[PDB]
């Protein structure tokens, strides 16, 4: 019945800059950068329940919640990966079938907001973060 | 204590100022912060201001310094320039003023030569018992990792379109790797030396 | 009592200021076929520390104003938890998540400091003398002899093995994950009561208790229970969940539930929920998920009408090449009756190398995709400062077949005009879409054509506090108010499209509850005729807070003045103070004083620890940005 | 169940300036009253910096000059020392020597204060 937001399929987000302090040892965090995945024109009769699952590679076998960097030619970071969290503040993992939070969906415009922030699985060397993972929107 | 946000500052040409953090996590310390910009020398001059000149911060904070050409567009377009920005936090007996030096580069917005691939065209010249890197990119090159064979050289800074010269032990082997650090203050992966 | 790493006393948290929220959401959809207008508006008062929120939506087709939720939250420092009056939700990590309206008392772990949270197991144990215990660099730091508790190990999820030196008996700490466990000593509690809601008119509303209680034991274990009682429905659930380390973790609980159907009919059941998450091998992590409901077990969304014989999850995530990610996952449901299954089984294999990231998946009916993500930032040199290199092309194929071949990105100078414009075909109907979507400091406003549909719509948020109205992004929980006055048009930094307006108030629409974040308005693209006392601060806030950031600014033109006394530069230290503007500074060196804010003619008075100065300044001065005058003391 | 789309995340990483912390209080090295002389050690602590930002720093000590050497920090006919945890002067207004997270010096009679200088490369 609905349809997700045009626009919202194609979105970037910026995270800022983070020092090295804030990323000491495996585990550290950083600070979080809203963005939501917006729904327009939802019929509430066919669909009820909305759910998100993510999936992006992980940067390594033992944190797949976890991101992973993009190689660049100017120098990606090291040991630091891409967290996101749902609106519980619970970590989200990236295996592809993990639905977040189920969300009641409403009639009209609907916004499931989302957090992003850095995860330092070890010691932080900095450069340039570039990272992306596909979302999918599933309707109950 | 005091520290500083960035190790060294990027001031691209005709952009009016620059911001710098400047931090202190030590809730029970008073730090009266001075700034200032000497030139490539450590000589004090007036090409650069820095506002506040100094300041007073009591408990966890952190104050932003400004950084303000006043060159008036007197500097070269093709390379570009250093100069060194200290940043020092006041607190028988001696007390302990601590000093940090921090490296600022002034770079043109014309350049045909993107930073990243600085690195990459550096060129060493290996005399009797010296090493010479001519260095014909426009970009401040600092030379880390320097190590010949089994033994290891002495880091060194190589300003644009010019050649440094470091000492070289006889017994140091044929092979030459060096690794450069970027903007972000990151070591670039070790790359061979292109003797010509 | 060594404090754990980040935390904060509760008595530096700001409740907020006694504000009026609103949040509106407009959306206007015009499709003409060879018009629906969306309304939803959230109203708030933040009175006290209570938090009075309320939801109304309106529509109209080419007038009927409909309520969603009331509910009045606040938070319970001394029971370390928040109350909810109305309507509202339970997670339900044990039970189903449900809908009601009445008092829920819910514990918090975002209150905890970030140290305390998920699983990791502590560190017991004695040192003999002076040991710089180091666990393998987690933790590093010494002890005083005696028995030491480290309980700072951060929240690792599956990992490896933790390697506990002292300085020297060596001890590893092996440990799994599983989401149902805590850490020892960590008591996790939700009690709800009141009445049922749900969105299907045809159930009832019965009144209902529900108790949830998470409790760690120590070595590993972790006893969890629940008791949901209802006029038709009583059921009670226990479960013991353990880390066997090397092994892995174990989470089984059984729920013995009596129901009620919609007739008379009364049922009795259990269900068994078995967790088993593999620890890493050779590399694979391995999640398995079961649950066995035998006949006559009912939840409690059926019992307020007017079988599952069994489920089956397993996930296997193996990490090839440092880049590959073999992602398999099986979903298998049986039924009581029926006798038809239902299965779903999903692999994708996603990689992204350099700067291009594909990804292939597969699905069971079948699907399969392929999807190709290329920043322009690989080819065009990123010196350049052209628009075009903030932009990306995506590339999609769909097996009926979807192909979608599309470029995205920001062309503004802020990053705030997000640009899509994606083509697209569906095996023959060509339907393209655009898309630009622009986030300024006064709201959102998003336009899009797809070949006819053209939707518009406009968010934003209204906040009536003490000094006035205030117009900005549409609001996320927590907001940060920063009042700068007498400074127009000031971009704050680590946000887009977030500025002062002529009022001098902002909002930030996040801040991250109970945690230590950074506010700061960005000197470079602020006016010279303003100067900021101070352009950090740093505040708390509390769920469904509004803190105030304050930052004072100087109107009047910078100033920097050498002073002489006695022809000689004044000493180090002086203070120099402008009654004019009320401006102060400390004397820098050889005699040369900084002075934000000061006007054309005035006189200075300077304390070394008794002198006036007077000054005047031409009006060609005013025009530059730093003037420097010199000025001999009296 | 439809596709949603790519979402892309991205920043920027930088290092930081190892903060100084000195072991005494407030940064003041109490020395003592005078009737070389008895050493007193002060330490320095380079905290939340990665090894090889801290590695890479140059240490210098500069300050007030006595008039009799202007090697040694002026203060009667007296100055203070500073010596390496190995003895060796270590003299005042030198070229930076590199010299790992925890500096020790000492200080002996031959107030003030003493630019204690880090340049970062």
């Amino acid at each position: 019945a609905c349809a997700v937001d045009a626009g919202s399929v194609d979105q970037t987000v910026q995270l800022g800059q983070v020092r090295t302090a804030s990323l000491a040892q495996e585990g550290a965090t950083s600070s979080a950068v809203g963005f939501n995945i917006q729904l327009n024109d939802c019929d509430t009769n066919v669909a009820s329940k909305a759910a998100v699952a993510f999936l992006g590679t992980a940067i390594d076998a033992g944190h797949t919640n976890v991101l992973a960097l993009q190689s660049s030619a100017a120098g990606s970071a090291t040991n630091v990966g891409v967290q996101i969290l749902d609106r519980t503040g619970a970590a989200l993992t990236l295996d592809g079938a993990t639905f977040s939070s189920e969300t009641t969906l409403n009639n009209g415009t609907n916004t499931i907001p989302f957090q992003a922030r850095y995860f330092a699985t070890g010691a932080a060397t900095p450069g340039a973060a570039n990272a992306d993972a596909t979302f999918k929107v599933q309707y109950q | 204590g005091v520290a500083l946000g960035a190790t060294r500052v990027i001031y691209p040409a005709g952009q009016k100022q620059e911001q710098l953090a400047v931090t202190n996590n030590d809730e029970n310390s008073t730090y009266l912060i001075q700034s200032w910009v000497e030139n490539a020398d450590g000589v004090k001059d007036g090409r650069f201001i820095v506002t506040p000149p100094l300041f007073a911060m009591k408990g966890k904070k952190e104050n932003t310094l400004r950084i303000l050409d006043a060159t008036n567009n007197q500097l070269p377009q093709d390379r570009e320039s250093l100069f060194w920005m200290n940043v020092k936090a006041i607190p028988n007996t001696l007390q302990l003023a601590i000093i940090s030096r921090i490296k600022l580069y002034y770079r043109p917005a014309k350049l045909a030569l993107p930073p990243d691939q600085a690195a990459e065209k550096l060129r060493f010249r290996r005399s009797a018992n010296s090493l010479t890197l001519i260095n014909p990119t426009p970009y401040y090159l600092t030379v880390t990792e320097l190590n010949a064979g089994t033994r290891v050289l002495e880091n060194a800074l190589v300003p644009p379109m010019g050649e440094s010269t470091v000492k070289l032990p006889s017994d140091a082997g044929s092979n030459i790797t060096y690794r450069t650090i970027n903007d972000y203050g990151a070591l670039t992966p070790k790359m061979t030396g292109v003797m010509e | 009592s060594n404090r754990a790493r980040g935390y904060i006393p509760p008595e530096l948290w700001d409740p907020g200021i006694n504000a009026g929220l609103l949040n509106y959401n407009f959306s206007g959809n015009s499709v003409q076929n060879r018009h629906y207008a969306y309304l939803n508006l959230q109203s708030g008062l933040n009175i006290g520390a209570w938090r009075l929120r309320d939801n109304t939506t309106w529509s109209y087709n080419s007038n009927k104003w409909q309520h969603i939720n009331t509910w009045l939250e606040r938070d319970i420092i001394p029971l370390r938890s928040r109350l909810t009056l109305g309507d509202g939700y339970t997670q339900g990590d044990i039970f189903d998540g449900i809908n009601f309206r009445g008092a829920q008392l819910a514990s918090d772990d975002n209150m905890l400091p970030d140290s305390q949270r998920g699983f990791a197991p502590v560190i017991h144990g004695i040192a003999r003398g002076t040991a710089q215990v180091t666990i393998k660099d987690i933790y590093n730091s010494t002890v005083p002899p005696g028995p030491f508790t480290i309980n700072d190990i951060y929240a690792a999820g599956n990992s490896g093995d933790l390697q506990v030196t002292i300085k020297t008996q060596i001890f590893t700490v092996p440990y799994s994950s599983v989401p149902l466990l805590q850490r020892e000593g960590h008591t996790r509690y939700s009690i709800t009561a009141g009445e049922y809601r749900s969105g299907n008119a045809q159930q009832e509303k019965p009144r209902f208790f529900q108790s949830t209680l998470l409790h760690g034991l120590p070595a590993g274990w972790t006893i969890y229970g629940g008791t949901q009682l209802a006029d038709r429905y009583r059921a009670f659930n226990f479960g013991i969940g353990k880390n066997m380390g090397a092994l892995g973790a174990l989470s089984v609980d059984m729920t013995q539930a009596n129901s009620t159907l919609p007739d008379d009919s009364q049922h009795d059941g259990q269900s068994v929920r078995f967790l088993y998450n593999k620890s890493l091998n050779e590399t694979n992590i391995q999640l398995v998920g079961y649950r066995y409901s035998t006949s006559g077990y009912f939840n409690f969304a059926d019992t307020t009408y007017s079988n599952k014989r069994g489920k089956l999850q397993l996930t296997v995530t193996q990490q090839l090449g440092r880049t590959s990610t073999l992602y398999l996952s099986g979903s298998h449901q049986t039924y009581w009756g029926t006798s038809n299954v239902d299965e779903q089984f999903q692999a994708g294999l996603n990689t992204a190398f350099e700067d291009i990231n594909w990804t292939l998946s597969y699905s069971l009916d079948q699907m399969l995709a392929l999807n190709v993500n290329i920043p322009f930032s690989h080819w065009l040199r990123s010196d350049s400062k052209s628009q075009w290199r903030h932009a990306s092309a995506s590339y999609s194929m769909s097996h009926r077949m979807t192909n979608l071949a599309g470029v995205y990105g920001t062309l503004l100078e802020d990053n705030n005009l997000s640009y899509s414009v994606q083509t697209g075909y569906a095996g023959s109907g060509s339907t393209g879409y655009a898309t630009l979507n622009y986030r300024g400091g006064y709201g959102n406003a998003n336009i899009g054509y797809s070949h006819k549909q053209l939707y518009y719509g406009v968010s934003g948020g209204v906040l009536a506090h003490a000094n006035g109205v205030t117009l900005g992004q549409p609001l996320n929980d927590t907001v940060v108010l920063v009042k700068a006055p007498g400074a127009k048009d000031a971009k704050v930094e680590n946000q887009t499209g977030v500025r002062t307006d002529w009022r001098g108030y902002a909002v930030l629409p996040y801040a991250t509850e109970y945690r230590e974040n950074r506010v700061a308005l960005d000197t470079n693209t602020l006016a010279d005729n303003v100067d900021l006392d101070n352009a950090v601060a740093n505040v708390v806030p509390t769920r469904g807070a509004i803190v105030r950031a304050e930052f004072k600014a100087r109107v009047g033109i910078k100033l920097l003045m050498t002073l002489t006394h006695n022809n000689k530069p004044l000493p180090f230290g002086a203070m120099v103070t402008s009654e004019s503007s009320q401006s102060s500074g400390i004397v820098a060196d050889n005699g040369q004083v900084y002075l934000s804010g000061m006007p054309l003619a005035g006189k200075v008075q300077v304390k070394w620890g008794h002198c006036v100065a007077n000054y005047q300044l031409p009006p060609e001065s005013q025009q530059q940005l730093l003037t420097q005058l010199s000025a001999e003391c009296r | 169940t439809l596709p949603g789309g790519n979402m892309q995340f991205q920043g920027v990483i930088i290092a930081e300036t190892c903060r100084i912390e000195a072991g005494d209080k407030q940064m003041t090295v109490n020395m003592g009253q005078i009737s070389d002389s008895a050493p007193v050690p002060f330490v320095i602590h380079l905290r939340e910096c990665s090894t090889v930002v801290s590695e890479r720093v140059g240490v210098a000590f500069h300050g007030v000059a006595d008039g009799k050497n202007p090697d040694v920090l002026s203060v009667t006919n007296i100055g203070v020392a500073l010596f390496d945890d190995e003895g060796n002067l270590v003299p005042i207004n030198r070229p930076p020597a590199n010299w790992s997270t925890s500096l020790h010096f000492i200080a002996k009679y031959r107030n003030a204060q003493a630019w204690f200088s880090l340049t970062y490369q």
